[PDB]
């Protein structure tokens, strides 16, 4: 019944003020990718950085579960592209989005899908 | 001068060949640091540029290629260095690192405890090690031939480097080791290259280019740690950051190098001169196997 909300407890620490997690790994890159969320190989447009995955991801920077009840992780061994107004908190930004499973795109984020 | 726009230096050939005694290493743009782009951390930039550099030499990439990275873990718990190799390596290559205290890591595999309780089944085409213990930088005692992770270092490389892989160990005026020095003439090629981002300091990466298995050369590491020291005591390499602007062609080239299984009676001078160009592996193709030993103990 019990279990850590992690999740929530970084949102909450957030909105009260909190210095977001610092030290995500950013990756040199040209800047001239496809901007898809989260890649094998960085993919930054002009308008992001790429980082890697595994510094992006709550849960591996934690030590803690992987929600996912396999224990997989999204973003370990890949890169997340994060715009670069939100590249101040890679972290949240992950937590906080989602990625279109159809074109790849954030959604808000360069997802088109609905128009 | 125009080293400025490479992203580092590597030993020029006639300092290879002097007989120097060992000086202590006075580099006159010490305390300098390059210009890094917004926001990116000294190791991404040490790691592109060494990755740079490895892409001008005769580097074997096969399918499947197997990378293992020391050293991987920084103070802050992560592992940019890693993150680099991923992004330069092609896509789908094993990568394992390790380290001695805990981090998280891109890698397909991560051993956390001090080397030597690494073991591993397989032979692998790219050893990159960072390891460093900066307690060595203690310029009041005598500077001799380091032990330790080096020790082991030596041993993976002969037992578990496959013939036509190659290395990359960082080294510093403090942290070095003769016979490693020795081993890089069991390579069709070495040198001591030094990234244009962090010239001020006497890091250097000894990088070992298409292992043959047996000496090519015979080198005398003290002297040649003397060789290298005079060389960068002699050559002020002037800091730069300009190659980690052009990362259009930073990608490992994937050259699905031929593996082959042979047995040490079938090494002739043909199989020696295709390892010499990178252009043959010659390992098992099995499944790659890892694990780190743990030492059991019960205090109560
Ligand atoms: C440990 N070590 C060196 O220690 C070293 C060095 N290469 C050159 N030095 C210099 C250092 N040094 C400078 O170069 C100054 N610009 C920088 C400096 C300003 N404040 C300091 C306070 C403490 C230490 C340095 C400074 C001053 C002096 O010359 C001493 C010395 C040993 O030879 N290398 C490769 C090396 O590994
Ligand atoms: C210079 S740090 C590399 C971190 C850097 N941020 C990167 O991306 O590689 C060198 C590392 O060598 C490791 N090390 C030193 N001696 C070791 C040993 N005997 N076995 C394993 N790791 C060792 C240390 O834990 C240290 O983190
Ligand atoms: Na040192
Ligand atoms: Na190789
Ligand atoms: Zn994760
Ligand atoms: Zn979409």
């Amino acid at each position: 019944a019990f279990a850590v909300d992690a999740a929530k407890a970084y949102k909450d620490y957030l909105a009260s003020g909190g210095q977001p997690i610092t030290n995500c790994v950013k990756m040199l890159c040209t800047h001239t990718g496809t901007g898809q969320a989260i890649t094998v190989t960085p993919e930054a447009n002009m308008d992001q950085e790429s980082f890697g995955g595994a510094s992006c991801c709550l849960y591996c920077r934690c030590h803690i579960d992987h929600p996912n009840p396999k224990g997989f992780c999204d973003l370990k061994g890949k890169y997340v592209q994060i715009p670069t107004t939100c590249a101040n908190d890679p972290v949240g930004f992950t937590l906080k989005n989602t990625v279109c499973t159809v074109c790849g795109m954030w959604k808000g984020y360069g997802c088109s899908c609905d128009q | 001068s125009s080293q400025a726009w490479q992203p580092g230096v590597a030993m020029p050939n006639l300092y290879k060949m002097q007989r120097m005694l060992l000086e202590k290493c006075d580099l006159q743009n010490y305390g300098d640091s390059a210009t890094l782009p917004k926001g990116i951390m000294m190791n991404v930039a040490k790691y592109t540029q060494l990755c740079q550099y490895l892409n001008t030499l005769t580097l074997a990439v096969p399918y499947n290629m197997r990378v293992i990275h020391f050293g991987a873990g920084s103070d802050k718990g992560v592992a940019p260095g890693t993150a680099v190799l991923r992004q330069w390596l092609p896509t789908g290559t094993l990568l394992v690192d390790s380290d001695l205290n805990d981090f998280v890591s891109d890698a397909d595999s991560t051993l956390i405890g001090d080397c030597a309780t690494v073991h591993t089944a397989n032979k692998w085409d790219l050893i990159i090690s960072d390891m460093y213990d900066p307690k060595t930088k203690n310029v009041t005692k005598e500077n001799d031939s380091k032990e330790g992770f080096f020790t082991y270092i030596c041993g993976f490389i002969q037992q578990k480097l496959a013939l036509g892989g190659s290395v990359a160990i960082k080294i510093t005026e403090h942290s070095w080791n003769a016979d490693l020095y020795k081993l890089m003439g069991h390579f069709a090629w070495w040198t001591a290259f030094v990234t244009n981002v962090n010239a001020s300091s006497s890091e250097a990466f000894l990088i070992g280019c298409n292992y043959l298995g047996k000496p090519r050369e015979q080198i005398d590491g003290y002297v040649m740690h003397a060789n290298y020291i005079f060389w960068r005591n002699t050559n002020p390499i002037q800091l730069s950051s300009y190659s980690l602007f052009d990362m259009s062609k930073f990608p490992l080239k994937l050259r699905g190098t031929a593996v082959m299984s042979l047995k040490e009676g079938q090494i002739n001078d043909m199989i020696l001169s295709l390892l010499s160009k990178g252009r043959l592996i010659i390992r098992e193709n099995n499944r790659v196997v890892i694990s780190s030993d743990v030492l059991v103990n019960n205090e109560n």
